[PDB]
């Protein structure tokens, strides 16, 4: 049941500006038999490094691609939810992970990072429709602001408001 | 250049004799209680109508409250100030009022408000209409079960009062019965001369009791702090008594760390449209908003940097239930003592450590000045609130998260302080006014605006929200029909 | 279920060089708990990265740390069995992948990668047993000839022998 | 200063006047079957004790095969060469020939061994009795159901035969009776012109016949292949049967290419445990050791680039069940023919595409020299082959994957290159002994060694498997009871 590990943007689709990139369609019940396809590329004759799925058309769209990957488009559809492949997200951060999105969401100390959207316990003025060159979703660690810290979230916790995630940096 | 700081309007006015306790609303009337007075005033333009007055009694403590003593040849002459002022509509409109000079001995009056006079004596151990406090206290009252119930926190010198209790007035109109012995909070007589409580406000949401209040952070602490508490309505007494404490800071967000620990005023409201989203509160729910002080250095006096932020009144409910570590939950220091039986373990009574914390709406606008009073209210899809200065200057902000706006209306008013007591007041067509006071002095203020003339620059006229419909005549701020011709943007 | 997510070395367990470092011990019935309880630090102090099961004492072993954390001694022991976090598993590439060990174990064009040490169906003479420094596992891309077109697989598909993975590179 | 290449020992030999077509051993006697004779030595010394000839026979197309016709004087005399030879265990112990002098009408013979002969003749438009080919067969007989079953895969100059076919021997053996058409697979008569088949091994592991086969590549496709051959044991007929194509091919593993098509010999046995890991098979496992050369370009002509790899024979079988895709699955080309009515869908014949792959053994040890014969055995934990040449050099190797064994012995035999056909017999205390055609000429070599003299450095020398026990007496390899000293390294 990996659909659980990979990442999903809601009411969301990518389309490819690139004629060469080939996408394998096909009519399902539930993205759940696209996550399991994409997953050993079941009869995919490519890397599958993404799906979109329709409920409308109940349809699977795999991708050797996905957002990242560059000449993709990205396409607000309500009937569409793409999901991204962690394995293709990279897991360590490159500088101040400024453009790191990987989905580590917990304190450096161990604690369940809080969601941005919610005020619940601290409000504060990062937001996604106000904040949408980043792109955080619900609790992924970020540096929006670039804060030499890294990547940080609010903590869960009502006694601390605040701490920076734990992820290995890419240090060669 | 900037902007015209302070320009000198002439307003609907009315000014009093002695300084004011209360101001209250109801029926085209205006009800205020000050010193010795209770004066009564025609809405539309502040003409005083008719007044009951209440002059620097007699005391001697031979002569009960309720019966006048004036055959009282030996003893003194103090004056009266009205603790508190209500007002009964679900019966006869009619007005109760408390004032501290006979231990808390309220009388009631059923234009004119001086019509009658009803002292509310019920002649034992315990007095159960010694109401208000004299040093400090808070009121407030809302139709219960058709009965009205009354909500008044007490401050005590250590010199019957209860810290807290509520009562209920007989059908008869003659006093008040404790239907229970919990339905009061006691502080142990050791502490009561330490610990000072002090109350600020008092309201219902959503079937709950709200008090503020400032006291000692905690026993033997030297130390203050700002509580909120809530519990249930129930007749009997306070069973879902909850108290905690609330922060208001603002600091650099990812990780100038400044704490404001003293609560001044508060005001309770819905949102406007563009907010409830600035803060993920649904418009039709209600908001709580306060104003904050910093506090001298283990002391109770504001120092003049102040702050204001809002509170999701589910947002501290939740915090009630949830989302804190049950570990953290506490013993009532105050009630039950440290050497508690039940610590170690409808009947408890809680308090709690770990305080809820909301950023600065202001991002330390006032960082300068001190800050008294506050109202609030929408206009169209903005959100709007009215301040109170420690100086006594007035002015009304669009209070949004998108940016801190400038204050559309600015000026000084009387030389007292603005009192904390506000009443605004919205008339269809989104015209409105509030009453304010300041010393012995009310005011009734517009809504729409105070004219637009304090402008300074085009730049500052366009600022001005669209709802004046006010703006640039090529050389100052002043609207489109008073700009001559059509150079007017 | 998130202890298939992570990787497991069967028959080996670490022990700490670094005083510093504090390990959560608890006795329970299944590594299913020790995986459950690590995934969201469920008691944990700190940022767990690594945990050892042992059947015997049927017991728990949760750490801040993993093998590739330096100061860290690889003990063979068939009561241990270590379980590293994918999440805490760099997924690119640094060189040619000489390090690399993550799972990515599909070639480029999207075929199921064969058991290092089975010789079906192409017998080799990289074996584990014969080459420990590399540490392949099961399926796991490697390069331990570090060739320059990284980590690849003998194809499990009979026509082809061999494929090179596609990982995304660190590119920064 | 390297090795000294070459050295002539002289060993129990044994000398024929016509070249040897086969060789078996049997109960303490060696039967060989050479050009015309009929040999039977002792098994310790080579020493002939008897023989039966077949010599050059009259041949005229009316006189019948099995009786005998001295009365032609009008017809040619032409030689024998006997096509197979058996040895039958299970009934009394008896010898049975075949050659094609005779259209294959094989005799049989119940020391000596020429003390019987029976004519296998039984008297009809088709021939069960004319058993192998002239030009090319292969024969192999085991007991099944105690009855001999004969397994001969056969080659015809499209001038009654049958590619493939299984007889069994009637009790009263004088024939052998087909039991179902399908136990005969033909080649169509457009094709037996072409595609030319060619049989070099046959044998049974696991309930199962095998068969390996070079021929075409596919129907006129100009180039050839080595295929294997697998069906079930049933005296019925051929049921399940199945054929894939076999290569070796050596290339540097991350990502030098060469590939060795043709087939020369084999050999089946159980491996070393040193080596069962090597292939990641068990001890008890039976394994296939396969010698191949390359192709001239679109020739059967083998260039003299020769390697060996082996096969566990479980690894063939799961390549037949499951390993490979169901749609590179095709007809049967020379059987069904491509218009095949049941191509487009016990009773199917099939054939496969991808081939099976397996990697030198040798790194390309012999991509300069040719390889004809193979022998496996096991001495401790170790594995050793016992090698054929093109020029007829013999030689033995210890077979392992863990680098390269240089050949322990090696020297030059007859000027016959190395015959196919050779039998290892392995006796108590590891001590065995090959016998190995060259020629007319048959040799018997010592499994222990065969003179420790032949090493010209101290590390050439210490590379000596330690079954040999030999050293370095300090200036030569010398064992240590002939190093006169205690300097034997």
């Amino acid at each position: 049941n990996t659909i659980h590990e990979f990442k999903k943007s809601a009411k969301t689709t990518l389309i490819k500006i690139d004629p060469a990139l080939k996408i394998k369609t096909k009519k399902v019940n539930t993205a759940d038999q696209c996550a399991n396809r994409c997953t050993r590329n079941k009869g995919l004759p490519f890397t599958c490094k993404a799906f979109v799925f329709d409920k409308a058309r109940k349809q699977c769209l795999w991708f050797p691609f996905n957002s990242m990957s560059s000449g993709v488009k990205k396409e607000f559809g309500h009937e569409f939810d793409l999901y991204e492949n962690k394995d293709y997200i990279r897991n360590c951060i490159i500088g101040k992970g400024r453009s790191y999105k990987g989905t580590v969401s917990i304190t450096k100390s161990g604690i369940k990072c809080q969601p941005w959207s919610s005020m619940i316990p601290h409000e504060h003025s990062f937001l996604p429709s106000s904040y949408r060159g980043k792109d955080l979703q619900e609790n992924y660690c970020r540096n929006p602001r670039g804060e030499e810290g890294g990547p940080w979230c609010f903590t869960s916790n009502p006694e601390v408001r605040y701490e920076v995630c734990d992820i290995p940096q890419c240090s060669e | 250049s900037e902007m015209n700081v302070n320009m000198k309007y002439q307003l609907p006015n009315f000014t009093a004799e002695t300084p004011i306790q209360n101001v209250i609303l109801h029926e085209h009337h205006i009800f205020l209680g000050a010193t010795n007075y209770i004066y009564v005033l025609n809405e539309e333009d502040l003409q005083k109508v008719a007044e009951y007055k209440t002059g620097p009694v007699l005391e001697h403590p031979d002569c009960f409250p309720c019966q006048d003593c004036s055959s009282k040849a030996n003893l003194v002459w103090k004056d009266n100030i009205n603790m508190a002022l209500v007002v009964d509509t679900y019966y006869d409109d009619q007005l109760i009022s408390c004032g501290s000079v006979n231990r808390g001995t309220c009388q009631r009056h059923v234009a004119d408000i001086q019509s009658e006079v009803h002292c509310i004596f019920s002649p034992p151990s315990q007095c159960p209409d010694c109401v208000v406090s004299a040093l400090g206290a808070k009121v407030l009252s809302s139709v219960k079960d058709r009965f009205i119930n009354f909500f008044v926190g007490n401050t005590i010198n250590s010199s019957p009062l209860h810290s807290i209790s509520v009562r209920r007035l007989k059908e008869t109109k003659d006093g008040f019965m404790f239907l229970t012995d919990q339905s009061y909070i006691d502080v142990l007589p050791e502490f009561r001369d330490s610990y000072p409580i002090k109350y600020v406000h008092a309201f219902e949401s959503n079937n709950f009791i709200y008090f503020l209040t400032v006291q000692r952070e905690t026993l033997d602490a030297q130390t203050f702090h700002t509580r909120i508490i809530r519990f249930c309505s129930i007749n009997s007494g306070l069973h879902s008594y909850m108290e905690m404490p609330l922060e208001c800071i603002l600091t650099e967000k990812r990780k100038k760390k400044e704490v404001f620990n003293i609560l001044q005023a508060a005001y309770v409201s819905k949102p406007g449209a563009q907010l409830a989203r600035q803060i993920g509160a649904s418009l039709n729910d209600d908001i709580l908003f306060g104003v904050f002080a910093q506090s001298k250095p283990d002391s109770a006096e504001p120092m003049d940097r102040s702050a204001m932020c809002a509170f999701p009144i589910k947002y501290v409910n939740d915090f009630f239930n949830k989302i804190v570590n049950k570990n953290n939950v506490r013993c009532l220091q105050h009630f039950y003592g440290p050497n508690h039986e039940h610590c170690f373990n409808d009947e408890y009574r809680t308090e709690f450590t770990t305080a809820l914390q909301r950023v600065d709406l202001f991002m330390g606008q006032f960082s300068e000045v001190l800050l008294t009073s506050i109202s609030t209210f929408i206009k169209g899809d903005l959100t709007i609130a009215n301040l109170g200065t420690s100086e006594g200057r007035f002015m009304q902000v669009v209070v949004s998260r998108s940016g801190p706006s400038t204050p559309h209306v600015n000026f000084l008013l009387d030389s007292h302080p603005v009192s904390p007591e506000v009443i605004v007041e919205h008339t269809l067509n989104q015209n409105g006014y509030t009453l304010v006071i300041t010393g012995k002095k009310i005011t009734k203020i517009p809504l729409n605006g105070l004219g637009c003339r304090h402008f300074q620059s085009c730049s500052q006229c366009l600022s001005a929200p669209p709802f004046v419909q006010c703006g640039w005549c090529h050389d100052k701020c002043v609207r489109s029909e008073e700009c001559l011709s059509g150079t007017w943007t």
